[PDB]
């Protein structure tokens, strides 16, 4: 059978995970007790066959956003041993993450997976939810992500990262946290698919029309995007694409797996009705840049390889026009040396909503999570922001005081610019 | 019975070793064509890999050491702080317009590094090619007429006259 | 223009004189190779009768063996 | 002085595949060979 | 005593035997339960083509269904007449190929191989004189083609005196599902060449085309370009299910149409597709299915008979007709059409009429077709290899499961023997 | 060129030709290979038993 372990790691992760638990929980049905709706009956109650407990991990170092998932409306959800706390937060330090207080709790966390491992009875892949930004999502996610290579083969690791933004900072040693975490992102992740914040915010202040948008609204929706792209394994469609579908058709080559995201529909519900919300309508909605969950120009780079996962009432005909309508637009560039990019995926479920959502009731939906060259845009902007720090070497004791050298910092740099000649290279078209 | 017997026996065991053996001889042939197959084989990877393989990446890897990393994060630095300035003037960037003199993304497009691949001819497409090789001393426009796959959807299904009224 | 076209009449005729000398060539590899295939061919189905001839000893063989094997026994 | 893209195997899909953790490893071996040649 | 075996294989051959086990049940008259409901003897006759005997006079399919997901085999299960199938033919893998060639093929395919050669052996020998192997598949896909060449490779080393018909679905250059999808089809056909004895070539974009075209469908689904597949499949077969005036069996349309081995790709189209605003107006004679046939919007391959030449033709008539208005109307179209039709062969194409027509229409053709345009179809696949190959993209899966990169230079190069020995057929010209 | 494309056209196909015997031949090899164990074996049983 077809599952899935996510495991969520830092305070980003795991305001997603209590996002898109959530909406996992209303897409099949699950209250937040955790049961779904003659003597057998009562039977089946008290020896709990009912409660499905979910296959994740809530690991964070600091106490006070994970005791609010044990005290929050999903307290009977999750196994309490599932929810792994810890005495001192990483506190914005890679160094803190992965080498003096992570060291303590990533050997427990295993001990978790390895429990999770054994009720599964074929695992499929990993889904790692993180934000590289902060110390504990980058240090304890590089570090659990190192030994879950070591422990596991042939299983994939599907990372989702919250890249800082160019503009928007919550605090300052992100270019720091990010370039370290990268090259483990380039080395033990699978498939990794870029997330970032204030693209978030543009588009609820479009597309959803809110002035106050706060870290529950941007979770929502970042709860839509996740959900989509697995919805092959929980739903049947008229194309599945499975997780092993997602890397053999959406990564050229490996070093090549950071990848974008896009949700096509994002529409309010006054603004749902007056809308026509079409197949061809809304996939050309998904390529627009504003609607994309990355600040990025698709226009600057070249689309190598490129996946959506349509769920509603969609028939294979009209996608099909939705694919010739993008191809032989001059604004939207493919890479000369993949012809056939598109990967399409139709699921028959209608997206759910959540109650008190901003996002209305749509028919269909698009997600779309492609691969351009276009990504070195945004390492070129956190490779600059590291590279004006690390030239005067501020903000270097705390690293190097906590077990971390001085040539982890011009690696992770060596990594990272390889990486932009990277795609400058594969970037390149072959014209006679 | 006996000596039909040996005969029999004596031809059926003489067969497996004799080097003059019908078998034998079967086996021989069988041996030389499997290996005129695997040299062929052989023979047609490396042609392949050494005509064309070896010669665009030769020149690719060229390219990029003769590009410079500094100059790659310095375009791309004021690419993206293009893209930055027109968001943050802009009441939103729409892909459909595009404003020559205020943004311009497809000059990312134009800058790219170009491989001629015009002196490569391909060992594998030596039996197709080579009735296009004696006429002039990727192919034409092919397939059939068909409906333009744009009017596929919802939309045009009516405008086109197949179910125009229906 | 009458330059124009001796040059092109040279042309035409400078660039078929070199293309009929390898139609000339690569004929006769043809030929020779078929006709060579051709009495290999036949080599392979004097072979195949023999054989046939060949194969068509053993399944005697192993009923004679049956027979005397129970007359021994 | 970089291994091209399609020749470098990342440690996650090495890990996946011993016949391709020894394929990238002919490549390695190749590298250290034509330098000192 | 002649019987065929069909195999499915992948989601593409799930989906279209489903519908084609719709269409041939319906019109020998089984239930949705197994049983016998047909009012004409005629149907009971030959039902061992197709059906095995069993208890209670139920007839299960000679069906094996294979595939390497769960997925798409609770779908035909849960669909109308999934109950006829019998579970022993339910193989199946777990982990998914997800598109890959040799995926199916080499790490996980072999694993499933001796399940699915020990059912198909048992359902051999237990007939008792067969006349070929029918498998629906697709070539883009990597569940149902590097699985589905592979038992095609098999069984041919096993059953070589035996005919083998592969009805598979071609990748469409207009329209695509999969980006690795001309690695899969290239591959394919390589292994297609030489072990499959002749190929039923089908694709997406023309039926989508004559979906829309001639029946007029504003919304085509997958349901009714399989039901137009599911009618040529037992357009074919109407020698052995029922008798006629001329009858031509899977051999005899074999010996026909294939002048040279490698030469044995076909093209296929069903004739009478009509709207259903438009069937009361049109009239229903041999004329007038003879100038639908031979057009080519009415063609199910992407291919252009325009552009080409035909090698030999093949029309199967089903209906009761008069045999002279077919030689006429055969004659008719060879005259005036003298460049379209190869010169070399005279009676180009060798018609057969059988007298009992499919259900819900008097008269109805099946036409196959051997000629040499089928050439820029593999082109196009072609274009696109090249396109990825020379780049090496997408190839480290490939390289993974021990098929190296140096395997892929003969599956273009046997990829490309046999588009030139078309393309040389072609001009070459009689004396 | 039509010279040459006459032999051109008769030289694969004496080569195709040329392969489906050699099939043949593969396959009569293997099915006669599987006989010579048992030949083999009531040869040996023969021999002991006199
Ligand atoms: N999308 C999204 N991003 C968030 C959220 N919360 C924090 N972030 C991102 O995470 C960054 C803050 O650092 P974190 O990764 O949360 O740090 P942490 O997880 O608390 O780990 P430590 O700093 O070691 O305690 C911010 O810059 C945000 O970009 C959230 O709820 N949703
Ligand atoms: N005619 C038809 N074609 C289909 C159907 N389902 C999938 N396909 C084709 O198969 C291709 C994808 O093959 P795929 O489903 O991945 O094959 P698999 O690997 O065996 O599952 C697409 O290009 C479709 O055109 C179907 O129900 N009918
Ligand atoms: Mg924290």
């Amino acid at each position: 059978m077809r599952e899935v372990i996510s495991i969520h790691i830092g305070q980003a992760g795991i305001q997603v995970g209590n996002a898109c638990w959530e909406l996992y929980c209303l897409e099949h049905g699950i209250q937040p007790d955790g049961q779904m709706p003659d003597a057998f009956n009562t039977f089946f109650s008290e020896t709990g066959a009912g409660k499905h407990v979910p296959r994740c991990i809530f690991l964070d170092l600091e106490p006070t956003v994970v005791d609010e998932v044990r005290t929050g409306t999903y307290r009977q959800l999750f196994h309490p041993e599932q929810l792994i706390s810890g005495k001192e937060d990483a506190a914005n330090n890679f160094a803190r993450g992965h080498y003096t207080i992570g060291k303590e709790i990533v050997d427990l966390a295993l001990d978790r997976i390895r429990k999770l491992a054994d009720n599964c009875t074929g695992l499929q892949g990993f889904l790692v939810f993180n934000a590289v930004g902060g110390g504990t999502g980058s240090g304890l996610g590089s570090l659990l992500l190192e030994r879950l290579s070591v422990d596991y083969g042939k299983k994939s690791k599907l990372g989702f990262t919250v890249y800082p933004s160019p503009q928007v900072s919550t605090a300052v040693v992100e270019p720091y946290n990010s370039v370290l975490s990268t090259h483990s992102l380039l080395e033990h992740t699978d498939v990794a698919v870029m997330l970032d914040n204030e693209a978030i915010y543009d588009i609820c202040r479009r597309s959803l029309d809110i002035e106050r948008p706060t870290y529950t609204n941007l979770n929502r929706l970042i709860a839509q995007v996740i959900s989509s792209l697995t919805a092959s394994l929980r739903f049947d469609g008229a194309l599945n694409v499975d997780i092993t579908e997602f890397q053999t058709n959406l990564v050229p080559y490996p070093r090549i797996h950071f990848m974008l995201s896009s949700y096509a529909p994002i529409i309010s519900a006054e603004k749902a009705y007056h809308e026509q919300l079409s197949v061809a309508e809304i996939t050309n909605a998904a390529f627009e840049p504003a609607s994309m969950m990355v600040k990025c120009d698709p226009r600057h780079g070249k689309y190598m390889a490129c996946c959506l996962m349509y769920r509603g009432d969609v028939v294979p005909k009209d996608v099909n026009a939705s694919v010739a309508t993008i191809k032989t637009k001059r604004t939207i560039q493919f890479v000369d040396w993949c012809p056939t990019g598109f990967k399409c995926g139709i699921n028959y479920q209608p997206p759910t909503v959540v109650p008190g959502g901003d996002l209305a009731k749509v028919q269909r939906a698009v997600c779309m999570i492609s691969n351009s060259t276009a990504i070195g845009e945004i390492f070129s902007r956190l490779d600059h922001k590291f590279d004006l720090m690390y030239a005067k070497r501020a903000f270097v004791h705390w690293y190097v005081g906590e077990g971390m050298e001085e040539g982890e910092f011009s690696e992770a740099r060596e990594d990272l610019a390889a990486l932009e000649k990277d795609f400058e290279e594969v970037g390149a078209e072959s014209a006679e | 019975r006996d000596a039909m017997l040996g005969s029999l026996l004596g031809d059926v065991i003489g067969g497996l070793t004799d080097p003059n053996s019908p078998l034998a001889e079967a086996e021989a042939a069988l041996s030389h064509a499997d290996k005129v197959r695997r040299k062929k084989k052989e023979s047609l990877h490396n042609e392949w890999s050494t005509q064309v393989f070896d010669t665009i990446q030769g020149r690719l890897q060229a390219a990029v050491d003769a590009r410079d990393p500094a100059a790659i994060e310095s375009r791309l630095k004021t690419q993206y702080d293009q893209y930055l300035h027109t968001t943050n003037t802009k009441v939103a960037v729409f892909r459909d317009v595009i404003i020559e003199q205020d943004y311009n993304p497809l000059a990312a497009a134009d800058a790219a590094i170009r491989v001629p691949t015009g002196d490569i001819r391909d060992p594998l497409k030596r039996d197709v090619l080579k009735g296009e090789y004696e006429r002039r001393l990727i192919y034409g426009p092919l397939g059939k007429e068909t409906l333009g796959t744009q009017q596929w959807g919802e939309l045009a299904v009516k405008a086109t006259p197949y179910g125009h009224c229906t | 223009g009458l330059r124009r076209e001796l040059a092109e009449a040279k042309s035409i005729a400078g660039r078929a004189s070199a293309t009929w000398d390898k139609f000339r060539k690569e004929r006769d590899f043809h030929r020779m190779h078929h006709k060579r295939v051709a009495q290999e061919k036949n080599k392979l189905l004097t072979d195949l009768r023999r054989l046939k001839e060949h194969y068509a000893k053993y399944e005697p063989t192993i009923l004679e063996l049956k027979k005397k094997y129970e007359t021994l026994m | 002085s970089r291994l091209p893209v399609h020749q470098y195997m990342t440690t996650a899909v090495r890990t996946r595949i011993e016949p391709l953790n020894a394929a990238f490893t002919a490549t390695m071996e190749a590298r250290t060979r034509r330098l000192a040649d | 005593m002649r019987e065929i075996v069909h195999i499915q294989g992948g989601q593409c051959g799930n989906q279209i035997g489903a519908k084609f086990w719709e269409v041939v049940s319906d019109e020998h008259g089984i239930d949705p339960t197994g049983t016998y409901h047909g009012d004409s003897d005629l149907q009971l006759e030959r039902i061992n083509v197709y059906f095995n005997e069993a208890t209670g006079g139920r007839y299960v399919p000679r069906a094996i269904l294979m595939d390497l997901e769960p997925g798409t085999m609770d779908s035909v299960r849960s669909g109308p007449y999934g109950q006829i199938f019998r579970p022993d033919n339910f193989v199946f893998g777990q982990t998914g190929a997800g598109n890959n060639w040799a995926k199916g093929h080499y790490t996980e395919g072999a694993e499933l191989i001796d399940s699915v050669l020990d059912v198909v052996r048992k359902e051999a020998e237990s007939c008792d004189c067969l006349q070929g192997f029918q498998v629906c598949h697709s070539l883009g896909g990597g569940t149902g083609s590097g699985m589905g060449t592979l038992l095609i490779s098999k069984i041919r080393e096993e059953y070589p005196d035996r005919m083998m018909l592969t009805f598979s679905v071609v990748p469409s250059p207009k329209v695509s599902d999969t980006v690795v999808e001309p690695y899969n089809a290239t591959l394919s056909v390589h292994q297609l060449v030489e072990n499959a004895d002749e190929c039923m070539v089908l694709d997406n974009e023309a039926l989508y085309d004559i979906c829309f075209r001639t029946l007029k469908l504003t919304t085509p689904t997958f349901g009714d370009l399989n039901h137009l597949i599911s009618a040529v499949m037992s357009g074919i077969t109407c020698c052995l299910r029922f008798p006629g005036q001329l009858n031509a069996d899977l051999r005899k349309l074999a010996v026909n149409l294939i002048p040279f081995p490698r030469l044995h790709f076909f093209m296929v189209g069903f004739t009478p597709l009509t709207s259903r605003g438009s069937q009361q107006y049109r009239a229903l004679t041999v004329p007038e299915l003879t100038q639908q046939m031979w057009d080519a919007k009415n063609m199910m391959c992407a291919a252009d008979p325009r552009h080409g030449r035909y090698l030999t033709a093949s029309a199967l008539f089903r209906g009761r007709m008069s045999t002279k208005e077919v030689d006429e109307q055969m004659l008719n179209v060879q005259n005036k059409n003298s460049s379209y039709f190869v010169e070399w062969i005279p009676n180009n194409v060798k018609s057969s009429v059988c007298d009992i027509p499919p259900k819900g229409l008097k008269m109805s053709a099946t036409f196959i077709g051997n000629s040499t345009a089928i050439q820029e179809m593999f082109k196009r696949v072609s274009e696109q290899f090249t396109a990825m190959f020379r780049r090496k993209a997408f190839l480290h899966w490939y390289t993974g499961e021990g098929m190296d990169e140096m395997e892929f230079t003969e599956a273009e190069s046997n990829m490309n023997d046999l588009v030139s020995e078309y393309q040389q057929y072609q001009d070459a010209s009689a004396e």
